[PDB]
RNA sequence: CACGGACCAAGGAGUCUAACGUCUAUGCGAGUGUUUGGGUGUAAAACCCAUACGCGUAAUGAAAGUGAACGUAGGUUGGGGCCUCGCAAGAGGUGCACAAUCGACCGAUCCUGAUGUCUUCGGAUGGAUUUGAGUAAGAGCAUAGCUGUUGGGACCCGAAAG
RNA sequence: GUCGAAUUUGGGUAUAGGGGCGAAAGACUAAUCGAACCAUCUAGUAGCUGGUUCCUGCCGAAGUUUCCCUCAGGAUAGCAGAAGCUCGUAUCAGUUUUAUGAGGUAAAGUUAAAUAUGUAAGAAGUCCUUGUUACUUAAUUGAACGUGGACAUUUGAAUGAAGAGCUUUUAGUGGGCCAUUUUUGGUAAGCAGAACUGGCGAUGCGGGAUGAACCGAACGUAGAGUUAAGGUGCCGGAAUACACGCUCAUCAGACACCACAAAAGGUGUUAG
RNA sequence: GUGAUUUCUGCCCAGUGCUCUGAAUGUCAAAGUGAAGAAAUUCAACCAAGCGCGGGUAAACGGCGGGAGUAACUAUGACU
RNA sequence: UUGACAUUGUGAAGAGAUC
RNA sequence: GAAGACAUUGUCAGGUGGGGAGUUUGGCUGGGGCGGCACAUCUGUUAAACGAUAACGCAGAUGUCCUAAGGGGGGCUCAUGGAGAACAGAAAUCUCCAGUAGAACAAAAGGGUAAAAGCCCCCUUGAUUUUGAUUUUCAGUGUGAAUACAAACCAUGAAAGUGUGGCCUAUCGAUCCUUUAGUCCCUCGGAAUUUGAGGCUAGAGGUGCCAGAAAAGUUACCACAGGGAUAACUGGCUUGUGGCAGUCAAGCGUUCAUAGCGACAUUGCUUUUUGAUUCUUCGAUGUCGGCUCUUCCUAUCAUACCGAAGCAGAAUUCGGUAA
RNA sequence: GGUUGCGGCCAUAUCUACCAGAAAGCACCGUUUCCCGUCCGAUCAACUGUAGUUAAGCUGGUAAGAGCCUGACCGAGUAGUGUAGUGGGUGACCAUACGCGAAACUCAGGUGCUGCAAUCU
């Protein structure tokens, strides 16, 4: 018959990494996550006790709750038409903090320097970003260049 | 006198219709699940921070 | 499967409320008892015509009953109760 | 194929050995086979015409307690014959009780023939299954027709047994044919050395033993039993140990 | 090349009721409902009315039982509207309803167990990731209507049977 | 066929409905017999078949989830309507971009795509300053929440937004089918089962002569103009147009889906 | 139940059934009985018929196999 | 088909601690 | 005259009783039946790189096992190969090297693991108590299994720490009734006492059809409401087969591949085979064969005219146009 | 710069064959009365730093070395794949249009980096 189980169908899910296995770096439990701060959900498949579904790895999401071993995390699944706000009880060999917020605040700091910066330089800030413009007027110099007049080649066999 | 048993068709598009809300997310969530040793001591700290100006506001 | 006869769990008597000895025996099931509510409510409904008026149950898949233990306070006789999974053979014994 | 047998043990494993009896027991009776395709429970047989199909089973009766049921299915007919084409399926179907394991009998049965026991141990399997007293030493048998009428299960597998060894004998005589009664002192295999016990049981197999030697039986007083027909007759009148068979 | 229908006229199918949910209108409103009854009358109408009684205003436990303010009926985020200033833009003051959230209050369950006493009664106090269809300046009662449900022959017609 | 006897038949008579009678056929019992006939209970029950009566306007589906002695049926959620409610610059989005994770199919021979997929791009913000706690610390140190001060619209990427949210209440449906891109069972199938999107059912219109689904395009009533897909010898509205080549077929060929054709032959004819 | 006459009606009483001048100390309700209790009541014994036990029964229902050997080419196979 | 209670009165024998 | 406190009669009680009555005699399903369990579950795959995803698809497993195989701690290293030692051999036991796991970890499969999660020792009962939050299958209901803390009380270890059964993914159960533990609490309502019974809280006894009725056949005497949602029967599609026609010629034939053939195989055609599906029809298309009679096809048996032979004639054989 | 203790990423750190290391520090090394642990002071334990050897550990250097790692308009705009057509092809499959875009192999270079604390002519 059909079978649906916790951890079913997660053969190459858990694997450990290819010369990656064995016990787990110790950097890993040096960091220090906090309510508020944002989290790459990545299992571990050597730590069984904590371990989040299959549903969701790669899944992010944001800290609630910090305990003695594991932290809170909180989900968006999508079940039927609707967002459901999900809570998981997760160890911190099965997270990790995801860069897009220490990205983020080094441009809000740029922003704050390059703005009050500014203040004394008579604004004309443009601190958003734009996306990559169609590319403005030049010169070639053919001097040093000469135009090589490439062909279509005939067909060959070469077997 | 078998029958069409599953199918996901139109599933996603009847999905669609009134489309995937969202949260609605509010400041200050629920503090189920939070810490209750954290959260007796948030208590009397909130406890404690607004008699504080108790004393001040009067 | 096999068992201690003794165990130190955590008792609660309002004397004890700590991890104390106990003696453990087997829980087992006690008299059908009559003038029990519901025997003498069917045993009117048994009487006079109608035949058998409650069902017969000949359905059993079951081959085995989970094991009931029961745990004496030494000191305060205070009891409890408390099971194990099911299993084929049970001696609360030794070997 | 225009036949096929049908045959299920429907037990929690045991018969799993005897399957391999019915080949051999098949091998003497020759007739004619195609293919053969096991099932979980049991073999499927396959044959040529419905011919074979019939002394497959008329030879399956002698043997083995069975009752077998039928049914049809026909691929065509010739609208000009008449004539018809069935693929014909025998379900044979066994006691669900395998040689010397412990059963329980309804009072009713128990009472119909000559008054046995409760607590037997199935002696032989044959066109009857035969029923003998551990202790009593009384001879009973359960034909097949009547044991599918109420459908009581063995309540112990010969897979429960555990080993004992033979303190020592005393003989009550008594016997009919081929049997010795006889009392015993018993210890349990892994019992005897770090403790002690001695099991007092009156058995049968009495001339059988020899002293120290080894011997299987059900210990009932470890043994767990969610069976009704249990609950039910009486726990002063059930011997604590029933000597089975002898390791050699 | 599925079923019904030759044609015409006339009949012909979601009704009533008892008990309720949401919604709307109306009278009064911490209440509300005159019609079981009595007075009366131009006489089955209309008009007038004492006593109760029903729902509502108090919840909670199986029960014995007990029973809602630490405070401007509390704090924080947001809020229509109003008030102040200002030419205005906007900021500040106050913030009903309402949504989130943490507290205080009553009851039940488990824990503690005071000045006291017919020496085992009494239960003060203080708790708790506990629990309730609760409090926290009342909103319900009556009639009417749409739609929906349950029981009734139940939208109409139709069995083999008992 | 039988026709002197187990014969034929009139009247009287006895046996009545789960009964009678039977030289036996479930035969006969008032055209009724595997339980007669008549009235009532009875408008018996039906998850099953058929029917269901006037217009027009606005909106508009489903054949899917879970559970059921559930599979010709219901409850539940989803799709839908109606009633509105608090509000209104505003949080959003079947979309990209930047930033950043997860994957182990195709190819490659451990590596690793394409398309899809998670999060973030700010005021619920940032920096400082000094308060609370019974939790935390070796600790005036952290955590969580706060007071005071400061930075407003290039406020922190693109585009768009017949406005954002909120609730109550109820209908129908719970037999689906096809095409595309993938795919399992099967020898294959107008066969069976899935995955994505689009359609048909519920939908006319122009074209495919014809046709539920293919191509174009979706519909208030008209007038003119311009086109879509398909066409322009005649039926047929529009070139017996123009340009360059190939083919002669004792069954030529003619426009997708689509109403099919092969291995390989041929001093057939043209070009390499 | 069989179906005139003639001629024969084999073997089988384990199963199912029927039957019994048969026997035992098993099981057995109601009433009575004895005990325990303040009482409701609990229990312990006893008990008929019936089944259980043993016998007969096939012109009762019905059944009449399997595995082996063994007679002067093979082979037949009276029998153990 | 059996047992018990009632109809149901009068009293003798012989075994069982009622037949 | 016989019989006699017995029969009889009445009321309870056991047994017997298809003579009779009432009822039932699962579900999915390439028709229904048998089988099976796709009916409660677990692993790999079917699955097309998040999750989700069907078939009576494929390979297997589950209803158990364990006071340690649970918990903590310590020391150590496996499979295997190589080189040595009385008996001793293809392997016993001992010793040193190399050894990324090729071993073991209760069981199915996949993950995981090396001063361990394995092997061996030492101590122990956290497999405890009270209950709330969360994930999973899902309606974000129940059950099962799990995750992370809190309040107690405990095991181990020098200690950090670790443990709420099994290294991880399965191994299980409502109402009603019966029973046990708990506080020693509540009620028996005219007021008390002792039994009895009933409650609150937490367990067990079982529903495998596993969100959970108490259940045998039969109809060829048959009945009803329906179904072409579904079979037998024509048609439609597929062609597996069946039957028919080409291509290469390994080879039979006195030599001789093509007079006459074809094996190996490959390419097609056939609806006069048998099947598969289940599209139309169950408010009916009258079902086999023969008889009778008409017509069309060509895949030519005879007749016509031709080409061929290993055709002298004769004869026969193969092809050609031809219905 | 060497060396030690505790580390961070965990082969540019591994593996294999040779070679050198002054001082200082590690280490080998001596001992068996107490702590303690064994079939055996080998392992662990405790004791001296005295009596010794830098032989091995270890640190470094070498190697057209296996391994590993970074880079290449290197394979390659190749394979594959998303979108589109009343395109082609009897069929299998194949071009074109707008896009995305690899991998082994080969070749070339590299062969540990570094934090706190002490310590050494």
């Amino acid at each position: 018959g059909k079978s649906h189980g916790y951890r079913s169908r997660t053969r190459y899910m858990f694997q450990r990494d290819f010369r990656k296995h064995g016990a787990v770096h110790l950097s890993t439990y040096l960091k220090v996550y906090k309510v508020g701060d944002i989290v790459d959900i990545k299992a571990n498949g050597s730590i069984q006790k904590g371990m989040p579904h299959k549903f969701y790895q790669g899944k992010t999401g944001v800290v609630y709750n910090v305990t003695k071993s594991s932290v809170g995390v909180i989900i968006n699944k999508m079940v039927g038409n609707r967002y459901l706000e999900k809570r998981l009880n997760l160890r911190v060999e099965h997270i990790k903090h995801s860069k897009c917020r220490q990205e983020f605040l080094e441009r809000v700091k740029a922003n704050a320097a390059k703005r009050a910066e500014a203040k004394a330089q008579g604004v004309a800030v443009q601190l958003k970003r734009q996306p990559a413009q169609p590319r403005e007027s030049r010169i070639v110099s053919t001097e040093g260049n000469v135009p090589q007049t490439l062909a279509p080649v005939p067909y060959e066999t070469f077997i | 006198a078998k029958s069409k048993n599953h199918t996901a068709h139109n599933q996603t598009r009847k999905a669609h219709r009134n489309g995937i809300k969202k949260p609605k997310t509010y400041k200050y969530p629920s503090l189920k699940g939070v810490d209750p040793k954290f959260r007796r001591n948030h208590k009397h700290a909130l406890h404690g921070t607004a008699k504080a100006l108790a004393a001040a506001k009067k | 499967v096999n068992v201690p006869k003794t165990r130190k769990t955590y008792c609660k008597g309002k004397t004890c409320r700590k991890h104390t000895q106990h003696k453990v025996t087997q829980y087992k099931a006690g008299k059908a008892s009559l003038f029990a509510q519901g025997k003498r409510r069917y045993d009117r409904k048994q009487s006079g015509f109608g035949g058998q008026t409650k069902p017969v149950f000949h359905k059993k898949a079951k081959t085995t009953k989970k094991v009931v233990l029961r745990l004496e306070c030494v000191k305060c006789k205070t009891r409890a109760q408390l099971t194990l999974k099911r299993c084929k053979h049970f001696e609360l014994g030794g070997e | 194929w225009r036949a096929t047998v049908q045959i299920r043990q429907k037990v929690p494993h045991k018969r799993t050995f005897l399957f391999l009896e019915q080949l051999i027991l098949k091998h003497n009776a020759h007739v004619d086979t195609i293919s053969i395709s096991e099932a979980k429970d049991g073999l499927d047989f396959f044959y040529a015409q419905k011919n074979h199909a019939v002394k497959m089973i008329d030879f399956l009766n002698a043997v083995v307690p069975i009752k077998h049921k039928k049914s049809e299915e026909l691929i065509s007919q010739d609208t000009h014959t008449g004539a018809s084409t069935y693929k014909f399926s025998y379900s044979v179907e066994i006691v669900p009780i395998c040689k010397d394991d412990l059963v329980v009998l309804p009072k009713k049965l128990a009472k119909s023939m000559g008054n046995i026991s409760q607590f037997v141990l199935c002696s032989k399997i044959s066109n009857t299954v035969q029923f003998m007293d551990p202790t009593t030493l009384q001879t009973a048998d359960l034909s097949p027709s009547v044991y599918w009428r109420a459908p009581f299960n063995a309540l112990a597998d010969v897979t429960q047994l555990v080993e004992f060894i033979v303190l020592d004998v005393d003989s009550t005589g008594i016997s009919r044919g081929n049997r010795v009664l006889a009392d015993i002192t018993v210890a349990r295999t892994s019992d005897l050395g770090v403790n002690d016990q001695v099991y007092y049981v009156r058995s049968h197999l009495g001339g059988i033993c020899h002293a120290g030697d080894s011997v299987m039986g059900y210990f009932i007083a470890n043994s767990n039993y969610n069976s009704d027909l249990f609950d039910g007759l009486n726990i002063d009148y059930v011997p604590d140990v029933v000597l089975v068979k002898k390791l050699y």
